[PDB]
This record gives structure tokens, C-alpha cells and sequence, in this order.
């Protein structure tokens, strides 16, 4: 069992250089055919390869990104540096890295290769707004008696940088149905969701409901009250 | 890159003969210099390499009696081909292998014209020529045909013409096939209008050079 | 450079059934050279098969691989509830090495309609200067659907924003939230607010809509 | 040691569509493999290096994949230039062993068309000397497959016939034939009556074209 | 004293001919016998020699590929010539050196008639005939001239004729000249009075007898 | 390499009158140079021996006298059938050094003549395949020396052109000869009008006769 | 035979100015084979120049010679009062080795004319039966003149003898006796003896005679 | 310094042989390249080679005299002879012996080759007739006064034979222009010649003249009067 983390800046300014260095735990980089590699994923889209350096200090670029990324490796840490310069806001993504190996049996035969366990992953972001607390505007069940006892309530908060926010409803004692959309970039580079929770139109006045909102990187905790807004 | 061939010709079996390619613009001495051979309707097949250091390769049919040479003073290679079988009758290609600028290594990159190497006993002569007649029918379509065949020559070309080149037009001349007896033939075949068949007097002419047959023979309907 | 396609794009099979992914190459490379990955939902992607046919460490015998030229197969026998993932194929012939587009397992269960909530902006929305409404689209499957906004019955286009989410863990249905964003010159120039939704559940599009000066 | 094939043998294709030619090795070869152009009457061409790489010179239309076992030359837009013979070759096995592959031919496509078929006896000029020349004869035929039989009596005459084909021609591309039998002077002497049966795609059923050695 | 000769010919560049020298009167090894080339044009070259007692020197450009030999029995000189290069194309003489009455010590008294030998790759062919007409003029001081080109034929001679032999009085006939593709070609004029330009019909008659083109080309004046 | 020279390389002379020929040696060869006589056509014959001894059957017009580095060969009554070319050949350096000399030629004298100068333009049928030849034609000059340029709208025309020359006529004892240039069909076609300039000595002024390919 | 012609026959050049002497070979032999003698008044030949430009032991500078092919040349750049002889040109190149003809060297001088006397026989002479009478020229230059004898103005040819001096010591003049012999049957059957002079120094032949009988 | 002497018969008779010898000193015939030439003047006429024996008895003639000519050596009595057979009367001339040398110089080079000291010289003749003593004639002034002081007188010598005739005139006291004139061959091979003395007519009758004329092989000293005849 081997296992990777990554660590660096997950707020990288635009045109800027950043470093990410992979720690790795279980194997050294001195076996012959281990390497470590570094992949990115995009938010919403596949995977991308990155780099690939080998235990022998080989490296390999993908060939549309080597003219700006340059990756290095500290055996006696056992760390693995990479560092990519020239950030674009479409560079935004979460990055890996992974252990790469390969089977040979006892006649050098190459039953293949792979990516074996992979980082945890860092979500690093590239834009120029800062830090932002949410906006959070309560969303009011709409003025309908029973309906079948169905309705949905929410909190919008929105005008945030960077992710994440957590939401949570009535401390716990509130999950059933909570939906909390994933947050979409707003035109202007920065962030927006709603997080609303599915309750029945015969326990609307009677039981509470509060959205507790928290945003570490601007240190935002607000309890906002959900109440029911007639006309 | 030009290299200019030299020395086919046609030679008994169990003979011997020479072919030469003269490079320009490159160094037969400095380059990896192939002959290829292909046969009369086969396909490309590798005969020798020579490297520029000197050292010569052959394939397994050539194996002893061909031998690959360079003649640094005027920039040839020579092949000397001897005890020659029947089985060597092809083209031969002088060809520049490893070059070309993306540097095609193992590829041929620069060829030759070739030379024909005939083997065969055929004992050269003569092509006699022979009237095709068509069926003695009035139009059925507007659509008849004469013929000249040319029988019992070696070795190849021959040329067939039609009133000495007056006719061009719907003239097609068949490939020539090697005989079991060691001699070729052909027949070169025109369509012509039955209406045409009288007012035309058609006359084939069949000009072999290596034999200097020079025959005209008439070409006419018969009567049956 | 060597793309790897791969088939279905979306693929939706209830427990107990048989499922097959396809991947193919546009270049020929030898077999031992793709892979397989398995990534969940919000997951670091684990390793599945190698070597096209080579099932990895640990991975239960229900995956199989199966390769030959440019078409290369990932069939899973027995599907279990925790087997619905995203299955990428990727490849080590040629530099640079490239991963699959993906394919999403989804859940199958029975066609449900969504329901359709509406809610305006707060007092605190209509101060900050810009007034945003979202139109909520709840338990429904497929994950297909169609939302327009109509201020005043007139369609909108650009100026809304969309987030759907993931697979629910106890009623595989889907959910959706649609954000539609103004300004005061917009918000107080009319009086109808609407979405008409399409969805493969309802026969007919349903128009539901609100005024603000009435409530 | 490497056996080296082409498929197909040979295809028919227009002007301006995708074509692609396949090459198979018998083991793998890696990337060692070379395609060749060569028009008739005329000495190869090297189109194709390393079973990729473009060579200089060539136009940006021929395009080479593949690796292994398997490598494929693609060409985009057939000009009319472009129909020779292609062949694949291999420098994987050793300094004796750059085989060749088959080849590859690509002519003009075009629509299916009836030859005149017409027999031509031996005559009497030739048959005075004990050697006898019977031709049947195909003109203007499309496509190149044809079936061409002998008949004598309704005896069937096979193991003694020479075949010429034309290339296709460049006003019509269609193509011609020439079916010969070489006979003896009592080869031919006593027999009665010479057919010649021609089966094409382009006629729906085979034609038996007969003469009579009594009559002509 | 008689020597007479034989062998020459035409032959191909690394080919290889044989020379005979049959004397009468004399005895071949009993004297110093030489082989004197002389090339189309220019002067006497000594090739070789062959002592009384069988010793043999050569010159400088014929080493090793020339060789002198003698036939006791028949009492004839033989010269086997080997790997012919072109500069080979000469007249070859035997001669008998250190002869005469007066005995003209290191001079050669007695010679043969010679033959020829030629050396080129021109692949014999046929002569092509032009007719060459005067300026379209009235009398301009009554003479005018008429002319047979005679083209692209090898080897030599040809036969020039007008009218067959009918005319011979004013014929210019000029040596052919070696053209730089191998070839050769002469022009064969003759002038005749204006007056008689229309009432006498004149003919040019080429026969090329190794190529055996018999070619008769009308010879009038042009309308410009 | 015993170079050997003739003075001078060809001389006139009239009948009966005594004539005088030089031979000259790289360096003295003491007596061994002899004096042979060729006529066209023929086999070379031996007139002087050891450079002062008449052989036996030689006319005693011939004598031969010198000796070291300069010989002479003399004629006292030069007969109607002693023209000819006579060499001089030395047998002084080695069995492998029995050089030559150049030869002089020696041809009847007459009066002065001027050539008629024509120009034969290149014929439409032999210039229906791109061979096209143009001819100058001078007859009857004396003497051999003379002059031929080619001129195409006053440019020169030089590097291509052949001379062939008659030798002496037995009935007027004069010259002719012929220019030619061959040129491929475009090396001609394109240019507009030819001329031939001659330059003897029995004519005071160079003459120029020009033809229009236009014209005719 | 080799035949050397020297120019010019004679030669006259007064002391201080410059001889040459040319030989001339009928055929051609080297320059080494050629060499010029010096024979004076009277005595044995000797040795001058051989080789055709070797000066011989103890001969002066003066001397020089220069020889090519078949010509050669010798030159005396100051020729003393001493050095007026004859010059011969020889050859060592085919046998018979040949001398040239010669040429004489004299001593120059102005024009004088020749005193003529006569002298007859004696009455001895008249007693041998044949009488002759004398007819004397001196001191006359240069050599050449001519004497007729007249007997009774008639012309004689045939029955005279000449005999001229060498070059005198002093005077560098010529003198010359010419004899004129005859029978008695011829000379007393006329009266008048005569010699009528022709010289370069007289403008005009001069006659002059005598009779016997008168003294 | 070398010499050469000459001796025999000066006095030959017609269609019979002669023989001559030549000794020589300062040198012997055993030399290399070192010969003996003999070489004869006709009278009035120029050089003519005869005959070349060499050191090593090599022995050469002239082509049109080698046919009656024989040349023989003696190195013991440093001796050449010369024998000459079949005279004719124009074989009379001067005969010299003369040293043959040639010149080479320490490589054979041959700087030409002469004719070194030739000998006196014997003047033989070919006639028949035998001695004569000769006739004297005294030549008589003529009559004449004084013409300026001019005037010869001499004596004739005639019908002498052979050669030479010696004549003083007044004993060596009158040698001023005294012209003895060279003796001519008469048409009957026989010798005559004049001797004058050229004086003044102021002296005639005053200054003796006397002509002593010798001739040794006839013995003939005869002292001659000659004085003035007048009218």
C-alpha cells in the first residue's frame, strides 16, 4: 500500500507561476520503472496528462505544454516538484499525481502499464478577483396551501470567491433533501449556488429553517433564516 | 539525383554479363548503393547492398555468381552477374538506400531507370505476320474487326502500326506472351465499321528491329 | 497524435445486467498499450484493467477487458449498486498519452416527472442592484431536460445560468437549478416571470410563471 | 523471413475520394516499414517513411498510420495523377531481408459496359504450315474480371490458352482481351466446329460465339 | 610484297576485336612486324611490335589491353585488342620494319592496306534524306544550287546518288561529320543552271547499304 | 618523347618547280629520321631513308638531306602525281618512341576564286519533328582558307556549327564547303531572320546572305 | 659532300674598323664540326677558331665567331696592320672534310693609277728565236684591271701571260707584268706593239705603244 | 709546343708514285685522339684534305683520292708517310703535314676538333721536262727624258725549270721597288717570270744595274748587265 498527497498554491494569479509538490509514501523513486506522474482534470471535463518523470531523472512533457512546464524530483524527501508558468483562467483544474509502473514476468514480456494509486488531488483555480463573502438571499416557498404537502425552500448565495462553501440545514437536523447544487462560475469569474431542501407545505410554520453558510478562505459563517413569505 | 543505366541486353543461360550506374550529384562510394531487380510482371525484389565502407550483402538467389562493385574514379557501380539462369530475366534498378531529407533510413530514396536482362535460348528471328478477318456479316451494329497477328519473334519491342500510322484511332495492341517454346506473340486488333470495310484497304505493318523484319501485309475480308 | 473515442457517451443499466464500454483508437498500437479507469463521483480515479486484458490488483472478477487492433472492450458481468462510475480509457503508444472522453454509468429506474418551483429574489437582492430568480426542476429521470425563461412571455437567451446535480444515493432520480439574472431596469420593466420546461416525463411543455407586483 | 501482405489486391476508386491500403506483416515490426509508389513503365517512387513520416516533396495528401503488425496509407483527395501501384516494404528483418510487399493498383472507377465479342479463325496462310491460331476476342469491357472457355463439339478445351490484356485506356478506361489457342495442323483438322463462351459481369448471361470449320 | 588484312568492324566500348595479317613473300617471324594506327583525320601512331625472335613492345596507351601475337603455320600477325575504349576508332596497318633494299634500319618499308575499326555505342540505324531548294530567284547570274542532306545514320559509308547516276558533273559530295550524339550526317549539293530548275525533275538516291535504306527523295524548288 | 614537328603544316605548289620540307626534332637524333609519303586513301609509303638515303625504286626527284635537329625533304621537279602528305618519322628514343610527325600536304596552285554563297533554310518537313537544320553552302574557292559566321537579327551565333570541307577537285582544283547548325524546333521558331557571313581571300569585302524565316 | 661557300670572295677594310666573314654549309651538320684557319703572304695555315665559337690557345681577343645551323660568322672587331691574310672556313662533319674557297683580306687605300711601261726583248732574245716583249702596270689600286695587247692595232687573245705582285710592305699598291711572246715569222712582219690599260683609276683606257724598227 | 717537317722527292715525273715523309715533335702517335693529317694547296687554289691516320692506325682518305693514296705510321721513328701513285700534271700543290687534336672537357662533351700546327710544307711538282737553266734578257728604259723623274728597268728570266729562281738586284744594294713577280707555268710546263726595278730617269747613266739570278737545281748564277738602250 503506497500513497500520494499533494500540496501548494490553490489560489494562482493569472500570468503568474505556480509550484506543486507530491509527496509519496510507500516507494522510493531509485526502482527501476517506477515514475511519477502528474494529470489534470479540467472541472466538468476528462483527464489530461501532464508530465512524467521516471526514477532515472527522465522527463516527459506533453508536447502542446513542455515549452512551460518543468517537473523535478528530491529522492531523499521524496517529493516531486512541478512547477508550470504562463497561467491562463482556462488552466483552471485539479491536479494529480500518481505512481506509474509497469509488469514485466521474469522474461522482460510487458504485460502492460498503468497509473496506480493516485494523489488525492488539488483544486487550483486561475483568476484575479479575490476573496469574496457570499451574498445569501433566502428563497421563499411560493403561496400554495397544501399542494400535497410538497414544496421546496432555499438559500441563494452567490458573489463568492474562491470554492468551496458549505451549507448546512438547521445544524443536522435538517438533511432530507437537501440538494446543494454545484457552484457555476459567474460571468465575471466568480461563484454561485443555491441550496435548497424539499419540505412539506403542512410544516411551514412550525418547523425552522436556517441555512448555516461557511466560507473559510473569507472566514464567512452566517446563519440565514428561511421563513415563509406571503403576498 | 540522377544515375544513368547501362549494359542489358539478352545472353544465353549459363552466360555472364555487366551492368553499370553512373551517379550525379552524390557519391556511390559514400552512400548504401542497392540493386533491385523486378521480373516482367512481378513485383520489387532486393538483390544486393554494397555500404559505404565496402561491405556487400546479397539475397539467398544470387548468392555466389553476382558480385557488386564500385568504381570510386568515376563514381559507378558495377554489377557482374555470371552463370546466369533463366529465372534473372527482370529489370534491374540502381537505387540509393537511407537518404532522402526527412532521412528515410532503410528506404530507397533515389532510383534508376533500369536495365532489361533477358535469359533465354530463344535464338533471335524473325515475327511472322498473319490476317484476321472478321464474320462475313453486313452491319450487326455497325461493328467489325481486323486483326494482325505477330507470331514467333525475340526478343521484345516491336512496333505495329496501322496503314504505316494513317489509323490511330480504336487500335489496341496486346501485351506479348512468352510461348512455351521460347518465342512471343501478339495481336494488335482495330474496330472498324462494316460500311469502312470495303472502301478502306487496311494494311498492317509489323517493323521488328533486332530481326530488321520490315513486313506490310494487306488486311481484307475473305470470302467463305 | 493518437484519440481515443469512446461509446456509449451516457450509458444507464439497472443492477443485475450486463454492461459493455467500447473504445476506440484512431491509430493502431499494440494492446498491452490501454488502459482502464474508474472514476466515482467526486473521487480520485483508481486503476481498473491494464494491459487491455490484465485485471488489476484487488478489482473483482466482474470486469474483463477484451482488445484487438483499434477496438478494445470493457465488459462488466455482474453490476453491483456501487459500480456506477465514470470509465475511462487511455493509452501509453505515443506521446503525449491520452485519456478517454469518459463514460458515465447511470442508474436506471422508471420515467418521473420534475417539479417545477419557482423563487424570487430577497429585499436584500432587490438593495445589493442585481435581482436573480431561480427556477428549480426536482425528481426526474432521465437526466434530459429543457428549461426557457420568458420575462413577460418573452424568451430568454444568454442571460441565465444552469447547475444540475449528481445522482441521488437513495432514489437515483435527478435535480436542477436555473438561475435567471437582472438588473432593476429589467426586473421593474415588466410583470411575468416564467419557465416553460420540457421534459421527457411530460407529454407537453408546462408554462408556470409569477408576477411581483401581485404577491 | 518476413512475409509481407497488401490488401487489397487491387482497387477501384474516382477522382477526389478517401482511399486507404492496408499492409500486414507476418510478426511485428515496429515502425520499420516504407511505401512506394510506381507507375508503369517507370521506376519507384518513395511516398512514405517509417510508416509515418512524410517524405519531402510529396504532396500533403498521402498520409501513413499504423505500427506492429498493421499500417495503413491514406489518401485524401485521389487526383488523377495518383493511380499507379503501391507498394509497402519492410527494413525490420536483416541487410538480406528488405522484402517487398505485393502491390497495391488504383485505376479509374467507371460504369459497366458489354464487349464486343468477336472469333477469328486460322487462316489459310497459317494453316499451311501445320500451325493454327484461333482468337476469341473482347473489346471494350469493364470491369477487368472476365471468364473466357473453349468449345469444340461441346468438348470443352482447356490447358493450351494464352490471355492479353490492355490497361485500362485513358479515353474510356475500360479494358480489352485476346484469348489464343495454338494448335497443330491435325489438332484442329478434324475437328468440326470452334466456340468461344464469355462470361462478364456487365451482360447477364454468359454468350457462346461459334464458327464453323466447314463453312469459313 | 603483299600483307593483307582483315577484321576490323564496329564494336561496342569494352568490346574486344581480333586483327589479321596475312603475308605473302615474307616470313612474319622472321621480321620486326609492327601495328601503326591512324586515326579518321589525323596522323600515324606507332601501336606495337613484335620481334624476330618473339619479343613484343607496346605503346604507352594500348597496355595491357592490346596484345601481338604470330601464326607460324599460315605465316600471319594477329592483334587482339581488348576492353576497346573510344579513342580506338582508327585505321590499322600492318607494317614490316626494318626492311628495304638500301635496308632502311627502324623504317617501314612494307604495309598493308589497313582496316577499319570504330568504337561507339551509336546503335546502327538509318539515314534520313532532306531536300534543300535555291532562293526563289530568276537567274541571279544563272546559278543556283540543290542539295540532299543526308541525316542521323551510322556507320560509315553511305551512298550518294542524283537522278541515279544520271547526273554527275557539279556534285559536291562533303565527308560526314561525327555528331555529338553519336551520329553522322553529310550534305550532298550540286549546281545547276535557274533555266533548268523546272525542266529537269532532280532525285537524291540514298543508299546506306549497312542500315539498307534505299531512300529516293524528289528534289524541286518550294513556293514561298 | 622525342616531340617531332613538320614546317610548314601545308604548302601550295605549282608543277616542276623544287620544293623544300622541314622536319625538326625536340633535340639532335643524330640520322634516324625517315621520309614517308601518303596519299588519300592509301597506305603510307617509304620515300627517304636514315634522312639522306633514296631507297631503292624511289624517283630521284626526292633527296633528303640535314641531320641532329633539322632535316629536309626536297623535290626538284614536283610531278602532277607527287602530291601527297609526307611524314617524318624518327626511330632515335626507344622500341617504344617511334613517333610521328604531323605531316604536310601538298596541293596544286592555281589563281583566286570566289565561292558562290548560298543559304538553305530548314525545310518544313524535316522541322515537323524539331530537328531543324540550316545550311551555308560556299562553292568553288581557292584558296582553303576561309571565314563563316552565323548571324540571327546580329547576334552571333557561335559553339554549335559544322564544317565540312571537299579536298582539291582534279578538274578545277578549288574548295567547298559547307556550315550547319542543328537546333531543336523552339531554338529556331522563335527567332526571325538568318544570315551567313563569309570572309575569303579572293573576295575584297565580307559577304552576308540573309534569309527571313517569316518570308519563306 | 658537304660544299662551304664563304662571302664575301674578297674583302678591303682599312686598320681599326670591323671584318666579318660569312660561311655558308650546303647541308646542315652541328656548330661544333666548323672552325676558321688563318693563312698570311706565303705561309703555313694556322689554327684561329675551332668549335665555330672556341678561340684557339694564343689567339687575341679580336676574334670571334658565331655559328647556327647553316650559317656561320666570324667576326675581328680591331684588325691591326698584321691581320690581312686569307680566311678558311672547314668542316669535320662528313668525310671528305672540305675548306672553304677562302677570302682575302686587304689592306684599303685611296684611288691611284697605274704607271704602264714597256719593255722590249733583247737581241738575245731576238737570237733564241722566240722574242717577247714586256708590259708593265704599277702601282695601281685596287687589284683588278685589264691590259689587250695590240700588234699593229690588231686585238690579241691567247698568245699572253699575266702575272700579278702581292700587296706591297709600304704603299699597300698592286703591280702586275703581263708577257707578250711571239716568233720572228710574227714580229717583224708588223710595226706597232701595243697595250691599251682599262683600270679603275683612270677614267679613260689609255693606249700606248712602240714600233721596233723606228728604234 | 709542337713541330712538324716535311721531306722528299720535290721533283716527280708524270704517271709515277711519290712518297713523303712527315716528322713530327713534341708529340707521339699514342695519344688518344692525337692523329697526323696531310693536306695540299694547289697554287692559286684553296685547301684540299687528303689523308687522316690516327693514334690507333685508324687510317681515313678522300673518297675521290683513296684509290691511289696509301698512308702508313712509324711511332718508333715518330714517322708519317704518305705515298701517292698515278700522278697527274695538276697534282703539283704544296704538301703540309699538320696535327689532328680534338678537345673534350671531364665529360666527353667534344669542344670541336682542328687542325693544329701544320707543317713548313713541300711544294712538289708533276711535269715532265727536266732542268733548264734560265734566259736573261735585260729590259731596257725607254726612251724617255725625264717624265718627272720616273722610270723601271729589269731583267726576264725565262724557260727555267723548276721552281725557284732567286734575283738580287745590285747585290742588296738596290732593293727599293724591286718587283719580282711570281714565276707563270708556260704552256710548254715550263717557268718564266720578271724581274724589275723601278728608278729615277735623273740617274740612268750614272747608278748601276745588275740582276744576280740563282736558280740551285740547275746551278745558274749569272750576274746580269743592264743598262740604257737608245734609238
Amino acid at each position: 500500500q503506497i500513497t500520494l498527497k499533494e500540496s501548494g498554491p490553490t489560489l494562482v494569479k493569472p500570468t503568474q507561476t505556480l509550484t506543486l509538490t507530491c509527496t509519496f509514501s510507500g516507494f522510493s523513486l531509485s526502482t527501476s520503472g517506477v515514475g511519477v506522474a502528474w494529470i489534470r482534470q479540467p472541472p466538468g471535463k476528462a483527464l489530461e496528462w501532464l508530465a512524467l518523470i521516471y526514477w532515472d531523472n527522465d522527463k516527459r512533457s506533453s508536447p502542446s505544454l513542455n515549452n512551460r512546464l518543468t517537473i523535478t524530483k528530491d529522492t531523499s524527501k521524496n517529493q516531486v516538484v512541478l512547477t508550470m508558468t504562463n497561467m491562463d483562467p482556462e488552466d483552471t483544474a485539479t491536479y494529480y499525481c500518481a505512481h506509474f509502473f509497469s509488469h514485466y514476468d521474469s522474461s522482460n514480456y510487458y504485460y502492460g502499464s498503468w497509473f496506480d494509486p493516485w494523489g488525492q488531488g488539488t483544486l487550483v483555480t486561475v483568476s484575479s478577483a479575490s476573496t469574496k463573502g457570499p451574498s445569501v438571499f433566502p428563497l421563499a416557498p411560493s403561496s400554495k396551501s397544501t399542494s400535497g404537502g410538497t414544496a421546496a425552500l432555499g438559500c441563494l448565495v452567490k458573489d463568492y470567491f474562491p470554492e468551496p462553501v458549505t451549507v448546512s440545514w438547521n445544524s443536522g437536523a435538517l438533511t432530507s433533501g437537501v440538494h446543494t447544487f454545484p457552484a457555476v462560475l459567474q460571468s465575471s469569474g466568480l461563484y454561485s449556488l443555491s441550496s435548497v431542501v424539499t419540505v412539506p407545505s403542512s410544516s411551514l410554520g412550525t418547523q425552522t429553517y436556517i441555512c448555516n453558510v461557511n466560507h473559510k478562505p473569507s472566514n464567512t459563517k452566517v446563519d440565514k433564516r428561511v421563513e415563509p413569505k406571503s403576498c | 539525383v540522377q544515375l544513368v543505366e547501362s549494359g542489358g541486353g539478352l545472353v544465353q543461360p549459363g552466360g555472364s554479363l555487366r551492368l553499370s550506374c553512373a551517379a550525379s550529384e552524390i557519391t556511390v562510394s559514400s552512400n548504401y548503393m542497392n540493386w533491385v531487380r523486378q521480373a516482367p510482371g512481378k513485383g520489387l525484389e532486393w538483390v544486393s547492398v554494397v555500404y559505404p565502407g565496402g561491405s556487400t550483402f546479397y539475397t539467398d538467389s544470387v548468392k555466389g555468381r553476382f558480385t557488386i562493385s564500385r568504381d570510386n574514379s568515376k563514381n559507378t557501380l558495377y554489377l557482374q552477374m555470371n552463370s546466369l539462369r533463366a529465372e534473372d530475366t527482370a529489370v534491374y534498378y540502381c537505387a540509393r538506400e537511407s537518404g532522402g531529407f526527412p532521412l528515410a533510413e532503410g528506404a530507397f530514396d533515389i532510383w534508376g531507370q533500369g536495365t532489361m536482362v533477358t535469359v533465354s535460348s530463344a535464338s533471335t528471328k524473325g515475327p511472322s505476320v498473319f490476317p484476321l478477318a472478321p464474320s462475313s456479316k453486313s452491319t450487326s451494329g455497325g461493328t467489325a474487326a481486323l486483326g494482325c497477328l505477330v507470331k514467333d519473334y525475340f526478343p521484345e519491342p516491336v512496333t505495329v502500326s496501322w496503314n504505316s500510322g494513317a489509323l490511330t484511332s480504336g487500335v489496341h495492341t496486346f501485351p506479348a506472351v512468352l510461348q512455351s517454346s521460347g518465342l512471343y506473340s501478339l495481336s494488335s486488333v482495330v474496330t472498324v465499321p462494316s460500311s469502312s470495310l470495303g472502301t478502306q484497304t487496311y494494311i498492317c505493318n509489323v517493323n521488328h528491329k533486332p530481326s530488321n523484319t520490315k513486313v506490310d501485309k494487306r488486311v481484307e475480308p475473305k470470302s467463305c | 497524435e493518437i484519440v481515443l473515442t469512446q461509446s456509449p457517451g451516457t450509458l444507464s443499466l439497472s443492477p443485475g445486467e450486463r454492461a459493455t464500454l467500447s473504445c476506440r483508437a484512431s491509430q493502431s498500437f499494440d494492446s498491452r498499450y490501454l488502459g482502464w479507469y474508474q472514476q466515482k463521483s467526486g473521487q480520485a480515479p483508481r486503476l481498473l484493467i491494464y494491459g487491455a486484458s490484465s485485471r488489476a490488483t484487488g478489482i473483482p472478477d466482474r470486469f474483463s477487458g477484451s482488445g484487438s487492433g483499434t477496438d478494445f472492450t470493457l465488459t462488466i458481468s455482474r453490476l453491483e449498486p456501487e459500480d456506477f462510475a465514470v470509465y475511462y480509457c487511455q493509452q501509453f503508444g505515443d506521446s503525449p498519452f491520452t485519456f478517454g472522453q469518459g463514460t458515465k454509468l447511470e442508474i436506471k429506474r422508471t420515467v418521473a416527472a420534475p417539479s417545477v418551483f419557482i423563487f424570487p429574489p430577497s429585499d436584500e437582492q432587490l438593495k445589493s442592484g442585481t435581482a436573480s430568480v431561480v427556477c428549480l426542476l426536482n425528481n426526474f429521470y432521465p437526466r434530459e431536460a429543457k428549461v426557457q425563461w420568458k420575462v413577460d412571455n418573452a424568451l430568454q437567451s444568454g442571460n441565465s445560468q444552469e447547475s444540475v446535480t449528481e445522482q441521488d444515493s437513495k432514489d437515483s432520480t435527478y435535480s436542477l437549478s436555473s438561475t435567471l439574472t437582472l438588473s432593476k431596469a429589467d426586473y421593474e420593466k415588466h410583470k411575468v416571470y416564467a419557465c416553460e420546461v420540457t421534459h421527457q416525463g411530460l407529454s407537453s411543455p408546462v408554462t408556470k410563471s409569477f408576477n411581483r407586483g401581485e404577491c
